[PDB]
C-alpha cells in the first residue's frame, strides 16, 4: 500500500499534470508548473486521487494552521510580556513580538513595559489568553506543547490518507452523514464542551482576577478548587449585553458560557429535527450541487459572511476582557476580518464560475440577461446617487453655498430605518467607560452616515455584478458561442468581433479583486474614522467626551474634500512622521514600500506581454552574442499571469499601505 | 490646497482644491480604460441593449 | 353540486369541503358563484393587508404621519386614523380609487376567473401533472384560508378597540 | 439477471440498503457500473466474497469496506427520484416551475409558467409574467404610446401633460431658490426648459431615425412622431403651468 | 470584413480549418507541398477575426495571416446578435 | 447540392423538427432583428446536447431544426454535432425575405475535407515575409494595403 510513497516523482518536477510531461522548453513551463500544483482535477490518474488529494491537502493545510498557532503560543510564552500585561493591561500594550539587534533594527522595539522592550502585538492574543484563564507560564507552554502535537497527528494524517483512501473510497461522498455529524458532534457537541471548559476553568478564574486578587492565591485559588464561587456569580439579573463588566469591560465571562452551553444544544436540537424538516425545494440544489467546487464555493461564502460578522461583532459587542479599551486591537479584529470576508467573497465567486464550467449549471442561467441587467440598472443608480451626493456636497462648499449641501445642518437624508433600528443593544441612555478610555458608546447615525452606507451598498453591489456576470456567462455568451470549449481560463478569444479580452470567469474574479479591495477600502475607513470621531477617546470627569478625532466625521466626511483632509492627510500625520520614533518605524518604512508595490503592480496592469516578449529577445540577442544561451528559453509572462501579478501588488501594496496608515496612528494615540 | 474650502469656509484657492480633486477622480477613471479590457464590456454592452 | 363544481376544491376545514351552511350558493348560476368568489378573495386580500397594516401601525411605526403631522401619532390605529391629516387621508382614497379603475376597466380581468387581477391565465398552466410544480390549487388554499382568517381577524381588531379599548 | 447481484451477503450491504442503490442507479448501468458507483464496489467486492468465495475478511479491509458502501440515508427515496425526474421533465418541456427571489434565494410559488414563447427560439419572447401576463399587456397597451384610438396629438398631449405636471416638483423643492418667496415660479421656468429640451430630442429623433409607426397611410414619413413631439412639448407646458397654478392658489 | 490571406507555405494542415468558429477556410488541392492540398479562405465575410487559425498553423511563420481592419467592420465581422445590418 | 424549404422563423410556430431544449433569454432578438441562421440535421438517438444560447437540449430520433442569430452559433453547434458522429447537418442563412442561402457544408463535402473543384482563394505564391513593403505602394491602388 505505502510501498508506493516514492521519492522518485520529487526530482520530476512538473509529474503531476500531463501538459508539462514535454520538459521545460520554455520559462512559461515554470509558471504553469506553479499554476497547476494544486489544481487536483486537471492532474493525472482518476478521479478517487481527486479526492485523496483534497482530503490529505486540507488536513495538511490544518496542520500548518496547528503550528502557527503553536508559534503564537510559544511566543506569549518565552517571547512576551504577558505577565505584566497580567498584572495591569491598561497601562501596558501587548507584546509577543521582538527585533534582533541587527542593522540598528534595534530600533523597532518600544516601552512596553519597564522590563520589556518589543513590538506592540495587535493580534489580540492576550484578551484571548485571559479569557481563556491562561496565567501561568507553564499554561501557554502546555498550550504551545498541545498545539504541536496537533500539528504532528494532522500532517502524519495527511500523510497517511494518501493511501488509506482507495478508488473505493466514498466516505467524502456521503454528505448526509457529513452534515449530521459536523452539526451535532462539533456545533452542538463541542459548543457545550466549551461551555464546560469556561463554567470550570473561566469563572473560577476571570472572576478572582477582577475581584482584584491577581494574587489569586498563586495556585492556592486559582488552581481550580474553588467549588464556593457559584457558577453565576456575578450575573447582576439584568440581560445580556445591557451590563458589562465594569472591571474588564466586556460582557461577563458566565453568559458567555451560558451562550455556548445554549448554542450547541440549539445545534444538536437542529441536528435532531434535520431527521425530519423542510425539504423538496432545495432538492435540485441538494442534486446538482454535489461536487468539489460548488461546495468550496458555498463555504468561502458563508465563512467570509461569517468573518464579516465577526469584524462588525468583535468591535462593539465586547466579549474579551480589557479588548475595548486596546483600540489598535479592536481596529485589527475589525477590519483583518473585513478584508477576510472581501477575499473569502471573491473566491466563492471564482469557484461558482469553476463549478459552471465543470458541472452543468442551474435554472438560473436561462434568464441571466435580466438579472445581470438589473444589476446593471441598480449599481448605476445607486453610483450615480451614492457618490454624486459626495460630488454635490464638494462642488457646493467649493461654490461657498453651504446651506445647499447634503449635512445635518443643512439639507439632511435622515436614516430612517437605522434611527428606528434601536431593537440592536438597547442599552440604557448613556455610555460605558473603564479608565479614561470609551468601552461602548452608541453610534448616533446622521446624514453622512446615510451616505457612506449607500457607498458600501454601491461597492458591493457592482463587485456582485462582475462576479455574477462572470459566472452566467462562463458557458457562453452573445459575443462568444463556445466560451466552454475555452476552459475556466483564458487571456481572450481574439482581437476579433472589436476585441475579446478578458471574457473569461478568471478575467471576471480579476477585476472584481479590484473592486472588492475598493468596496472594503471605504469600509475600513468609514470603520477608522467614525470610531475615532465619535465612539473611541479620552473623557472629562464632568461627563464631557473628548474623542480622538473631535468629532471630524459629521462635518468633513459629506465631502470628498473631507475624507482627503481629514483622513488621509491629517490621520496620516503620526505614520509619515514616523522615523527614528521608535514603535512606529516599520509602519513608516512599510507605509513608503506599499507605495512602490502598489505602483509597481501598474507595469504589469497596464501592460501587454508582446513588449516585453520583444525586449526579452532584443536582451537574448546580447546573451547570444557572448555565447551565453539559456536553454530554458525565455518568455514573458502569459496574459494571464501578467494580469494575476499585476492584481496582487496591486492589492498588496494598497493593503500595506491602510494597514501601516491605521496601525501606526493607532499607536500612537494609545 | 485642502483647507481651501472646508466647513470653516473659503480661501481663494477654492478652484485650486476643487480642480485637484476632479483630476485625482479623471486620473483614477482611466485606470479602468487600461485596466479592464474589452470583452467584459462587450458583454455587459450586449445585456444593456438586451434591457 | 354543478355550478359550485366551479369553486369546488377550494374551501372548507379541508380543501374539499364544500362547506356554505345557509345555502347562500345553491341555485345560483356559474357566473354568480365567480363573482362570489371575487368578492371573497379581494376581501381576503385587503383583509391581509389590513391585518399587517394594523400591527405595523399599533407596533409604533406611523413614520408617514409622524412626518406629516411633526408629533408621534397614538398606537392605538383608529385614533391614529383620525389624527393623520386630512391631506394624507383624501390622496389614500384616491390611490385605491385609481388602483380599482385601472383593474376594472382599463385591464379588466377574464369573466372566467374574475380574480386574476394580475392576469397569471395567461402564462400559467394549472392543469399540468407535475409534482414540483402544479401545486398552483395548493396556494390557491393558502391564500384562501389565510384571508378568511384575516378577515375576521381585522373585525376582532377593529370591534374590540372601538368597544373594550 | 445478474450475477453478481444475486445471493450477496447482507454483511456486504444490507438487502434495502442494495435495493435502494438499484433504484437510484440508472437501469443501463447494472451490469456494468461504471467507476466511483457504489455499484461499482458492490461488483467488485461480491464477486469477491460470498457464499462460493472468500468468505472471511480481515477486521480492516471489512472496516473499510463499511465506509465505501453507502449508509442507507445518503441515496433518494422513490419520492425524491420522481421530483427529480419531472422537474427535469418540465424545465425540458419549456415550462419553469415558478420561483421568486427573497433573502438570498427563491421561494417556490408552485405555478408552472410557460416559459418559451411563441417562438420558441427568441429569446425576447420567452413569456414573463410582468411583461406578458394579462395585467402587463392590458397596461402596456393601454399607455398613451400604445392606446389604440388616438389622434398622435392626443398621445402627445397626454404625456406631455404628465411629464411637465411631475417634471415641476424637483425644482421648485430643493432647488437653488427653494426658499425664496417665489420658490415656484423658478421650478416652473425650469420645468417647461426640461420639456422644451427632451421636446427637442425627439424631435431630433424624429428627424434622424423618423418612427413611421404613428404617420397616418400616404404621408411624410414621421409626420405622426413629430406631431406627438411637438403636442408633447404644449402638454409639458401646460401641466407645468397647472401645477404651478396649483401650488400657488393651495 | 478582415483579410484572410494564404502563403504559398502552407502544408495542408486542415488545422486552421477545424479552429475556424464562422467556416471562412477550406481545403482546396494544390501541388506545392506533399499533402497536395493548400487552405483557402472564400469566405472572409464571416471571419469575426478570433485569430484561431493563427494560433492553430504550425509554420514557422503563419502560412494564414488575418489583418484587422477596423475600419471596415461589418455586422458579420463584428458578430452582432442584438442587432440587425440587413 | 439542393437546398432545404427552411421557412421563416416566425411562421414555423410548433414544428415537430424542433428539438426539446429548455428556451432561454439567450435566443435570436426578435423585434430587432430579420435576419436568422437555421442548421438541420439527422439523428439517430435522443442524446442530449447544449445549445449554443444558454440551455441544453434533446435531439429528436429524426430530423432536427434549430433557429439562430449568428452563423457563429450554427458552427458551434455543428462542431458539437459533429464531436457526436453526426454528420450531414446542414447551415442556412435565412435572409429577411425568406430566402434561403445555404452555407456551411456550401460544396456538400466539409471544408477539412479536399474535394475537387474548389481554387485557393486569397491565394499568395510567396512566403507571408515576401510582401510589398507598404512605403512602396503610397498613392497607388494599395495605399495602406500592401
Ligand atoms: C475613479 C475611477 C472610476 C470611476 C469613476 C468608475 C466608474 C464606474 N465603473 Mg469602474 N473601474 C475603475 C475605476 C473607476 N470606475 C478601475 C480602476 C477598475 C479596475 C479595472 C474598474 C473596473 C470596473 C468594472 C469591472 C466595472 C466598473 C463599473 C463602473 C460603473 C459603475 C458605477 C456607476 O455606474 O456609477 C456612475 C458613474 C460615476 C462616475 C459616478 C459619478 C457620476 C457623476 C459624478 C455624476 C454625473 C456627472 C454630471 C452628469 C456631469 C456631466 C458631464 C459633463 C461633461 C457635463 C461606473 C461607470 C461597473 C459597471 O459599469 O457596471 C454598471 C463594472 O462592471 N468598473
Ligand atoms: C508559524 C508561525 C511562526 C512565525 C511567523 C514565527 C516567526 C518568528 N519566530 Mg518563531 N516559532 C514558531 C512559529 C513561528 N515563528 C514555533 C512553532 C516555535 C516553537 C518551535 C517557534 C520558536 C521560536 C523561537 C525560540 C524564536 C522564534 C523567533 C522568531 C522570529 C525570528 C525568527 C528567526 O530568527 O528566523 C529564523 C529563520 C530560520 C531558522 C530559517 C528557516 C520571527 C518573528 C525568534 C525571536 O523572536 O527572537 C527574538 C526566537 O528566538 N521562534
Ligand atoms: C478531519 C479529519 C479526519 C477525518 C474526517 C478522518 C476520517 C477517517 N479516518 Mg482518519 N486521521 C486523521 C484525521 C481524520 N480522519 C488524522 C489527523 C490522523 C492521524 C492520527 C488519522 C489517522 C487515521 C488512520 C490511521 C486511519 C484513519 C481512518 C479513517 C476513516 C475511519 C476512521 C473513523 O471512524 O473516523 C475515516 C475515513 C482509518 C481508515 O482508513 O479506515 C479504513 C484508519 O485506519 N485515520
Ligand atoms: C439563552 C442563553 C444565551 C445567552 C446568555 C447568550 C448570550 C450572548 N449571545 Mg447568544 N444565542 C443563544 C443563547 C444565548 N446567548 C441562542 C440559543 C442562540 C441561537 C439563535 C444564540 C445566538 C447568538 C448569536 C448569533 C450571537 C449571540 C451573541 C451573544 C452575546 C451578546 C449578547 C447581547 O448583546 O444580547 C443583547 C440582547 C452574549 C454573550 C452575539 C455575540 O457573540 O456577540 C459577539 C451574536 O452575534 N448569540
Ligand atoms: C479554501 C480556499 C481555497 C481553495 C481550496 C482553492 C483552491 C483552488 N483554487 Mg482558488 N481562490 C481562493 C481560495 C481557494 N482556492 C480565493 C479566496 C480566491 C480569490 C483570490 C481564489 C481565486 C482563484 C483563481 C482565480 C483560480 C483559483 C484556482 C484554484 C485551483 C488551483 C489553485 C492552484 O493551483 O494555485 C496554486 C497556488 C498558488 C499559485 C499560490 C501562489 C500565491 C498567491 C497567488 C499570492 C499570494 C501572495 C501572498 C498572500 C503575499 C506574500 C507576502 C509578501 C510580503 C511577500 C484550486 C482548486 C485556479 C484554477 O484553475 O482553479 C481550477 C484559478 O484560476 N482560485
Ligand atoms: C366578504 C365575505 C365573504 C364572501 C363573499 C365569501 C364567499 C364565499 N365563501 Mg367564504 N368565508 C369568509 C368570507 C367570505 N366568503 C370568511 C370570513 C370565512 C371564515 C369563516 C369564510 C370561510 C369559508 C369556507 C370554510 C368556505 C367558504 C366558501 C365560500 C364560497 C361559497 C359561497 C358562500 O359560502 O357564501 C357566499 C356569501 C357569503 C359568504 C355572504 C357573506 C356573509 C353574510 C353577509 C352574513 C355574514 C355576516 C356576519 C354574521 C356578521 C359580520 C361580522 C362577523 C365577522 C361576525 C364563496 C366564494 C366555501 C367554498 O367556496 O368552498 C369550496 C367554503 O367551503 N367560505
Ligand atoms: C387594507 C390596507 C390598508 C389600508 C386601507 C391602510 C390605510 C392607512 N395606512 Mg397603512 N399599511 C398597510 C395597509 C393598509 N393601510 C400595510 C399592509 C402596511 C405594512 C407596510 C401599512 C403600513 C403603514 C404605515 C407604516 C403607515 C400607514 C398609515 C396609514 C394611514 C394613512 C395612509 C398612509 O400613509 O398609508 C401608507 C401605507 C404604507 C406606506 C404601506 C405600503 C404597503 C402597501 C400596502 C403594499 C401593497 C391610512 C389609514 C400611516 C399612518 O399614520 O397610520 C395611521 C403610516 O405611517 N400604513
Ligand atoms: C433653454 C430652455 C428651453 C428650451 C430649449 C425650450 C424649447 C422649446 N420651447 Mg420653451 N420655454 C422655456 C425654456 C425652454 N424652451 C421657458 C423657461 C419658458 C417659460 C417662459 C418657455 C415657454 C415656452 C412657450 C410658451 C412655448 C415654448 C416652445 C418651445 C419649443 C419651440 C421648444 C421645444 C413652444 C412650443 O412648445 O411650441 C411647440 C411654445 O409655444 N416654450
Ligand atoms: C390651468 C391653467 C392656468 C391657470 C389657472 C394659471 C393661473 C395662474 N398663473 Mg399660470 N401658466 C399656465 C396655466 C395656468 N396658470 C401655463 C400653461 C403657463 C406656461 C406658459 C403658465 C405660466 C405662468 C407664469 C410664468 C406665471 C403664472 C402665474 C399665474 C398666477 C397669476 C395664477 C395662479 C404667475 C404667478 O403668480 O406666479 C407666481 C406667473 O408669474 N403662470
Ligand atoms: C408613488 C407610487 C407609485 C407611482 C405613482 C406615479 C407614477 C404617479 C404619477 C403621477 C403623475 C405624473 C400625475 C400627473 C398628473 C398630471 C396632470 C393632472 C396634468 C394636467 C395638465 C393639464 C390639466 C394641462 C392643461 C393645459 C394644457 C393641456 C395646455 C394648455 C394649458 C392648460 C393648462 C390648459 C406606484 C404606483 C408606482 C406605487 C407606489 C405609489
Ligand atoms: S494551419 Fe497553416 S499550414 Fe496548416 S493547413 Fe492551415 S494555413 Fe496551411
Amino acid at each position: 500500500i505505502f510501498r508506493y510513497i516514492n521519492t522518485t516523482l520529487w526530482a520530476k518536477a512538473g509529474h503531476f499534470n500531463k501538459a508539462l510531461s514535454k520538459g521545460a522548453k520554455t520559462t512559461t513551463w515554470i509558471w504553469n508548473l506553479h499554476d497547476y500544483a494544486h489544481d487536483f482535477d486537471i492532474q493525472q490518474r482518476s478521479t478517487g486521487l481527486i479526492a485523496r488529494k483534497v482530503f490529505s491537502s486540507n488536513l495538511a493545510h490544518l496542520s500548518l494552521v496547528f503550528f502557527w498557532i503553536s508559534g503564537m503560543h510559544l511566543h506569549g510564552a518565552y517571547l512576551s510580556n504577558y505577565d505584566i500585561w497580567l498584572k495591569d493591561p491598561k497601562s501596558i500594550t501587548p507584546s509577543s513580538h521582538l527585533a534582533y539587534s541587527l542593522i540598528g533594527q534595534d530600533i523597532l522595539n518600544s516601552y512596553t513595559s519597564e522590563y520589556f522592550s518589543g513590538i506592540t502585538i495587535t493580534s489580540g492574543f492576550f484578551q484571548l489568553y485571559r479569557s481563556e484563564g491562561i496565567i501561568t507560564q507553564s499554561q501557554l507552554k502546555y498550550a504551545c506543547a498541545t498545539s504541536l502535537i496537533a500539528t504532528l497527528i494532522c500532517l502524519s494524517g495527511s500523510y497517511l490518507h494518501m493511501q488509506l483512501m482507495s478508488k473505493f473510497t466514498s466516505f467524502y461522498k456521503k454528505f448526509q452523514s457529513l452534515s449530521q455529524d459536523h452539526l451535532i458532534i462539533i456545533f452542538g457537541s463541542r459548543s457545550t464542551s466549551l461551555s464546560a471548559h469556561q463554567i470550570h476553568k473561566m469563572l473560577p478564574a476571570n472572576p478572582l482576577l477582577d475581584s482584584g486578587i491577581s494574587k489569586p492565591s498563586i495556585l492556592q485559588v486559582i488552581s481550580n478548587s474553588l467549588s464556593y464561587t457559584l457558577a453565576l456569580f456575578s450575573t447582576n439579573l439584568s440581560s445580556t449585553g445591557k451590563l458589562l463588566n465594569p472591571s474588564t469591560r466586556s460582557v461577563f465571562l458566565s453568559q458567555v458560557a451560558a451562550h455556548h452551553k445554549t448554542t450547541g444544544v440549539v445545534f444538536i436540537t437542529l441536528g435532531l429535527i434535520r431527521f425530519l424538516t423542510m425539504y423538496k425545494s432545495q432538492f435540485s440544489i441538494l442534486t446538482s450541487y454535489i461536487d468539489y467546487h460548488i461546495v468550496l464555493s458555498i463555504n468561502l461564502a458563508l465563512i467570509a459572511s461569517l468573518s464579516i460578522i465577526v469584524a462588525d461583532h468583535l468591535t462593539r459587542t465586547p466579549i474579551y476582557p480589557h479588548k475595548s479599551t486596546s483600540y489598535p486591537t479592536i481596529l485589527c479584529l475589525s477590519i483583518h476580518h473585513a478584508w477576510l470576508s472581501g477575499f473569502l467573497i471573491i473566491g466563492s465567486g471564482a469557484h461558482a464560475s469553476i463549478f459552471n464550467l465543470l458541472g452543468s449549471p442551474t435554472s438560473e442561467i436561462r434568464h441571466r440577461d435580466p438579472i445581470y441587467s438589473h444589476l446593471i440598472w441598480v449599481c448605476i443608480a445607486i453610483g450615480l446617487h451614492s457618490f454624486s451626493l459626495y460630488c454635490h456636497n464638494d462642488t457646493l462648499e467649493a461654490l461657498g453655498r453651504p446651506e445647499d449641501i447634503f449635512h445635518d445642518n443643512s439639507i439632511q437624508l435622515k436614516a430612517i430605518f437605522a434611527k428606528q433600528s434601536f431593537l440592536r443593544a438597547e442599552l440604557q441612555p448613556d455610555i460605558e467607560m473603564l479608565d479614561k478610555k470609551i468601552i461602548r458608546i452608541t453610534q448616533e447615525l446622521g446624514t453622512a452616515d446615510f451616505i457612506v452606507h449607500h457607498i458600501h451598498a454601491f461597492t458591493i453591489h457592482v463587485t456582485l455584478l462582475i462576479l455574477s456576470k462572470g459566472v452566467l456567462y462562463a458557458r457562453n455568451s452573445r459575443f462568444v458561442s463556445d466560451k466552454l470549449e475555452l476552459g475556466f481560463t483564458y487571456p481572450c478569444d481574439g482581437p476579433g468581433r472589436g476585441g475579446t479580452c478578458q471574457i473569461s470567469p478568471w478575467d471576471h474574479l480579476f477585476s472584481a479583486v479590484f473592486w472588492m479591495y475598493n468596496c472594503l477600502n471605504v469600509v475600513t475607513f468609514h470603520y477608522f474614522w467614525k470610531m475615532q470621531s465619535d465612539v473611541w477617546g479620552f473623557v472629562s470627569i464632568q461627563k464631557h467626551i473628548s474623542h480622538y478625532s473631535q468629532g471630524d466625521f459629521s462635518v468633513n466626511s459629506i465631502t470628498i474634500n473631507g475624507w482627503l483632509r481629514n483622513l488621509l492627510w491629517s490621520e496620516a500625520s503620526q505614520v509619515i512622521q514616523s522615523y527614528a520614533l521608535s514603535s512606529i518605524c516599520p509602519y513608516g518604512f512599510i507605509f513608503l514600500i506599499g507605495h512602490f508595490i502598489w505602483a509597481f503592480s501598474l507595469m504589469f496592469l497596464f501592460s501587454g506581454r508582446a513588449y516585453w516578449q520583444e525586449l526579452i529577445e532584443s536582451i537574448l540577442w546580447s546573451h547570444h552574442k557572448l555565447k551565453i544561451i539559456p536553454h530554458i528559453q525565455p518568455r514573458a509572462l502569459s496574459i494571464s499571469q501578467g494580469r494575476a501579478v499585476g492584481f496582487i501588488h496591486y492589492t498588496l501594496g494598497g493593503i500595506g499601505s491602510t494597514w501601516a496608515f491605521i496601525i501606526s496612528r493607532l499607536l500612537v494615540l494609545t | 490646497l485642502i483647507h481651501g474650502y472646508s466647513t470653516l469656509g473659503a480661501n481663494d484657492l477654492s478652484v485650486q482644491s476643487w480642480s485637484f480633486l476632479l483630476t485625482h477622480l479623471a486620473w483614477a477613471s482611466g485606470f479602468m480604460f487600461l485596466i479592464s479590457w474589452r470583452g467584459y464590456w462587450q458583454e455587459l454592452i450586449d445585456i444593456i441593449l438586451y434591457i | 353540486r354543478e355550478a359550485p363544481k366551479v369553486l369546488a376544491g377550494t374551501g372548507g376545514p379541508l380543501p374539499e369541503s364544500f362547506w356554505d351552511p345557509a345555502g347562500f350558493t345553491n341555485n345560483k348560476t356559474d357566473e354568480e358563484l365567480l363573482f362570489y368568489r371575487a368578492a371573497e378573495l379581494k376581501h381576503g386580500r385587503i383583509a391581509m393587508a389590513a391585518v399587517v397594516g394594523w400591527f405595523t401601525n399599533a407596533s409604533g411605526f406611523h413614520y408617514l404621519g409622524d412626518l406629516w403631522l411633526k408629533k408621534p401619532a397614538s398606537d392605538n390605529p383608529i385614533e391614529a386614523f383620525n389624527q393623520l391629516s386630512l391631506l394624507g387621508v383624501f390622496q389614500m382614497v384616491f390611490f385605491i380609487g385609481c388602483l380599482e379603475w385601472l383593474t376594472t376597466v382599463p385591464c379588466p380581468p377574464p369573466k372566467d376567473a374574475p380574480w386574476d387581477v394580475i392576469g397569471m391565465s395567461d402564462v400559467l398552466e394549472e392543469d399540468t401533472d407535475e409534482n414540483p410544480m402544479a401545486e398552483y390549487k395548493k396556494i390557491q388554499m393558502q391564500e384562501l384560508n389565510n384571508s378568511r382568517l384575516a378577515m375576521v381577524a381585522i373585525i376582532g381588531l377593529i370591534v374590540q378597540a372601538t368597544t373594550t379599548g | 439477471k445478474i450475477a453478481y447481484l444475486q445471493d450477496i451477503p447482507r454483511t456486504i450491504v444490507e438487502k434495502d440498503a442494495l435495493e435502494l442503490i438499484l433504484k437510484n442507479t440508472p437501469k443501463e448501468q447494472w451490469e456494468n457500473p461504471p467507476e466511483d458507483s457504489y455499484l461499482y464496489t458492490v461488483k467488485a467486492f461480491a464477486e469477491m466474497y460470498g457464499p462460493g468465495k472468500a468468505t472471511k475478511m480481515g477486521w480492516w479491509d471489512y472496516y473499510r469496506l463499511k465506509m465505501d458502501m453507502p449508509d442507507t440515508t445518503r441515496l433518494s427515496s422513490e419520492r425524491e427520484l420522481q421530483e427529480i425526474e419531472e422537474y427535469e421533465k418540465l424545465m425540458m418541456s419549456g415550462k419553469v416551475p415558478f420561483a421568486v427571489p427573497g433573502p438570498s434565494g427563491y421561494f417556490f410559488t408552485g405555478f408552472v409558467t410557460q416559459w418559451k414563447g411563441k417562438e420558441p427560439f427568441a429569446g425576447d419572447q420567452v413569456i414573463t409574467l410582468t411583461e406578458n401576463g394579462l395585467f402587463a399587456k392590458q397596461f402596456l397597451s393601454a399607455l398613451a404610446f400604445y392606446r389604440e384610438g388616438l389622434k398622435p396629438w392626443q398621445r402627445g398631449l397626454e404625456i406631455g401633460m404628465a411629464h411637465g405636471y411631475f417634471l415641476i416638483g424637483p425644482f421648485t423643492s430643493l432647488g437653488p431658490l427653494r426658499n425664496t418667496p417665489e420658490a415656484a415660479t423658478v421650478g416652473l421656468l425650469c420645468g417647461c426648459a426640461i420639456v422644451g429640451i427632451v421636446s427637442i430630442g425627439g424631435l431630433i429623433f424624429g428627424s434622424t431615425i423618423k418612427p413611421t409607426r404613428f404617420d397616418k397611410d400616404g404621408d411624410k414619413p414621421g409626420a405622426g412622431f413629430i406631431e406627438m413631439i411637438n403636442w408633447h412639448a404644449v402638454g409639458g407646458l401646460g401641466g407645468a403651468g397647472f401645477a404651478h397654478a396649483l401650488i400657488t392658489v393651495f | 470584413s478582415h483579410a484572410v490571406k494564404i502563403y504559398d507555405t502552407c502544408i495542408g494542415c486542415t488545422l486552421c480549418v477545424r479552429a475556424c468558429p464562422t467556416d471562412v477556410l477550406e481545403m482546396v488541392p494544390a501541388s506545392i507541398n506533399a499533402a497536395k492540398q493548400v487552405a483557402s479562405s472564400p469566405r472572409v465575410e464571416d471571419c469575426v477575426g478570433c485569430k484561431r487559425c493563427e494560433t492553430a498553423c504550425p509554420t514557422d511563420f503563419l502560412s494564414i495571416r488575418v489583418y484587422l481592419q477596423d475600419n471596415e467592420e461589418t455586422q458579420y465581422s463584428l458578430g452582432l446578435d442584438l442587432v440587425d445590418w440587413s | 447540392v439542393v437546398a432545404e424549404a427552411i421557412p421563416r422563423p416566425e411562421d414555423l410556430l410548433d414544428s415537430p423538427k424542433f428539438p426539446m431544449f429548455e428556451g432561454s433569454t439567450g435566443g435570436y432578438m426578435s423585434r430587432s432583428t430579420r435576419e436568422r441562421h437555421a442548421i438541420t440535421w439527422t439523428a439517430k438517438g435522443q442524446a442530449k446536447f447544449e445549445m449554443p444560447t444558454g440551455g441544453f437540449a434533446i435531439m429528436n430520433q429524426g430530423e432536427n431544426l434549430c433557429y439562430f442569430r449568428k452563423k457563429e452559433q450554427c458552427i458551434a453547434l455543428g462542431k458539437q454535432l459533429r464531436k457526436m458522429k453526426i454528420e450531414n447537418y446542414k447551415i442556412y442563412r435565412l435572409k429577411k425575405d425568406g430566402t434561403v442561402i445555404f452555407m456551411h457544408p456550401a460544396d456538400g463535402v466539409f471544408p477539412e475535407k479536399v474535394n475537387k473543384g474548389r481554387v485557393q482563394v486569397n491565394g499568395r505564391p510567396f512566403t507571408i515575409r515576401g510582401n510589398p513593403q507598404q512605403s512602396e505602394l503610397k498613392f497607388t491602388k494599395y495605399q495602406g494595403k500592401g
